[PDB]
């Protein structure tokens, strides 16, 4: 359970991790 | 007794924890949404300039204990347990859906992250400047899409594209 709309599939975008932001 | 009120296999309509809110999760794939998988009857999808070369998102990010870094601009003791991340970013997501607070004031309020300043949002950026699983991964959602609690490195974080 987890309750927020949440795509297995379509989840992908620039999730921080897209640059050098961070990591 | 209408018949279509129920899910294809694989997925079941389940319901939140001591809420009462009914959802439809994918045990198969582990999936979950609150719109009905064959309502093509109306779609979101926002307006973005410029194809998939180029994308444009925010997100909020939650440091945990055992993280890279358990330090922030605003938290430099940052000592949160794995559990509480999911759920205050659940609950965030769950505030959102139901029109109390914008992801853009909401994020700009609770980023843990560098980009609280930002509201959240990254900036348009164009294919290159990504690590090779992510660039790819960047054009990959649309605008109108938001994802829960991704796992990364950096750590538990939700995303919307704007552009």
């Amino acid at each position: 359970v987890l309750t927020p709309p949440d795509q297995e599939v379509i989840r992908n975008i620039d999730q921080s991790e897209f640059e050098g932001f961070s990591f | 007794m209408a018949d279509e009120e129920k899910l294809p296999p694989g997925w079941e309509k389940r319901m939140s924890r001591s809420s009462g809110r009914v959802y439809y999760f994918n045990h198969i794939t582990n999936a979950s949404q609150w719109e009905r998988p064959s309502g093509n009857s109306s779609s979101g999808g926002k307006n973005g300039q410029g194809e998939p070369a180029r994308v444009r998102c925010s997100h909020l990010l939650v440091k945990h204990s055992q993280s890279r870094r358990p330090s922030s601009w605003r938290q430099e003791k940052i000592t949160r347990t794995k559990e509480e991340a999911l759920e205050l970013i659940n609950g965030y997501i769950q505030k959102i859906k139901s029109g109390e607070e914008d992801f853009e004031s909401l994020a700009s309020q609770f980023s843990d992250c560098s980009s609280a300043k930002a509201r959240g949002d990254l900036g348009a950026f164009s294919r290159g400047q990504m690590q090779k699983p992510f660039e790819d991964a960047s054009f990959a959602l649309r605008t109108g899409e938001m994802s829960g609690p991704v796992f990364t490195d950096s750590g538990i974080h939700i995303i919307l594209r704007t552009e």
